[PDB]
């Protein structure tokens, strides 16, 4: 039921992406403005048997998605998400500024900013934590070096092609 | 196999100017190409691909059109780092890769 | 991800050349990846000397005449380059970088320029 995920409403924030368990309908398509794949190949999906077949989903700045991709560094690499070195599934994306895009900027959508440590492959971080401060305890942000550890995105009706959102899938496969 | 030809050899050029440079192929070349910087004595870095697509990390004010044979990189506005030479690479399927001669820019 | 490299800084003029370039943080045993070899002589333009991929496979430069040579080293998990009966046209700086493979919507294989670069070694021909 690929539906249910291609075509949902509501889209997860980047630092809490959505998981979920479970060809040619895809790869025969037109509208996806990105469609990359490593480890295998799209014509010869339906050949092949495997027991898990996990979806995630979420949505991110459209300059962030060369970020996806194995041995990439950056913000979201580095504190959003993150892929092994030997990864195996595909990567979809779609221009979506028809939507999520309100006059006045919507600033729903959040990312993750001055983690501490690097994420480890296939993890998640979403719960609001005490400041990253220095060697002083912090409750506030007066804390010269204090500051709250979440942004959130600007995105309007009318912006470059570079700042507009985008909504991405990626799909896993192990046996 | 496939040769590249850049011009101009040396351009000069002042804060805030706009520059451009061609890279020109022998054969026609179905848009794999890539453009590097470098700094004196430091290792290149990687700003366009595909003679059209932008790099991450990169600023804004770079941009690269063309296909076929004729490329162009632009530079909108010229800041003092974007002195440096600059180099055309083909990255082909059905050829061994090679480099352009290179391009310098210096202050007016 | 960081590389590093390891070389002697002057060689006679008729030997064997012999360098090394590794990684932290990762590995090199991945489908995903390739290497090359990079070289520029003093105030001259770059040149490439070759690719190596998984599985052991390689490609070289026709310009040159087939005088170099590259290969992992499992028990290590290195990469070497290899160029013996130096001559005084050898000097230069020798870089080594990687990149990555994917396949294409319609099925094809394509692949990405170089990303990862090393801080570089330089080599003279004593006498």
């Amino acid at each position: 039921p690929f539906g249910e995920v291609f075509n949902a409403t509501r889209f997860a924030s980047v630092y809490a992406w959505n998981r979920k368990r479970i060809y040619s309908v895809l790869y025969n398509s037109a509208s996806f403005s990105t469609f990359k794949c490593y480890g295998v190949s799209p014509t010869k999906l339906n050949d092949l048997c495997f027991t898990n077949v996990y979806a995630d989903s979420f949505v991110i700045r459209g300059d962030e998605v060369r970020q996806i991709a194995p041995g990439q560094t950056g913000k979201i690499a580095d504190y959003n998400y993150k892929l092994p070195d030997d990864f195996t599934g595909c990567v979809i994306a779609w221009n979506s500024n028809n939507l999520d895009s309100k006059v006045g900027g919507n600033y729903n959508y959040l990312y993750r900013l001055f983690r501490k440590s690097n994420l480890k492959p296939f993890e998640r971080d979403i719960s609001t934590e005490i400041y990253q401060a220095g060697s002083t305890p912090c409750n506030g942000v007066e804390g010269f070096n204090c500051y709250f550890p979440l942004q959130s995105y600007g995105f309007q009706p009318t912006n470059g092609v570079g700042y507009q959102p985008y909504r991405v899938v990626v799909l896993s496969f192990e046996l | 196999d496939i040769q590249m030809t850049q011009s101009p050899s040396t351009l000069s050029a002042s804060v805030g100017d706009r520059v451009t440079i061609t890279c020109r192929a022998s054969q026609s070349i179905s848009s794999w190409l890539a453009w590097y910087q470098q700094k004196p004595g430091k290792a290149p870095k990687l700003l366009i691909y595909d003679a059209s697509s932008l790099e991450s990390g990169v600023p804004s004010r770079f941009s690269g059109s063309g296909s076929g044979t004729e490329f162009t990189l632009t530079i909108s506005s010229l800041q003092p780092d974007d002195f440096a030479t600059y180099y055309c690479q083909q990255y082909n399927s059905y050829s061994p890769w090679t480099f352009g001669q290179g391009t310098k820019v210096e202050i007016k | 991800v960081q590389l590093q490299q390891w070389g002697p800084g002057l060689v006679n003029p008729s030997e064997t050349l012999s360098l090394t370039c590794s990684v932290s943080g990762g590995s090199f045993a991945t489908e995903n990846y390739y290497w090359s070899w990079i070289r520029q002589h003093p105030g001259e333009g770059l040149e490439w000397i070759g690719n190596i991929y998984f599985s052991g496979n390689t490609y070289y430069n026709p310009s040159l005449n087939n005088r170099f040579t590259i290969s992992f080293d499992t028990s290590k998990n290195h990469l070497s380059l290899k160029l013996p009966s130096v001559t005084a046209a050898d000097t230069a700086v020798y870089y080594c970088a990687r990149g990555t493979i994917y396949f294409d919507r319609s099925g094809y294989r394509r692949v990405d320029p170089f990303h990862i670069w090393g801080q570089g070694t330089m080599v003279i021909v004593s006498s």
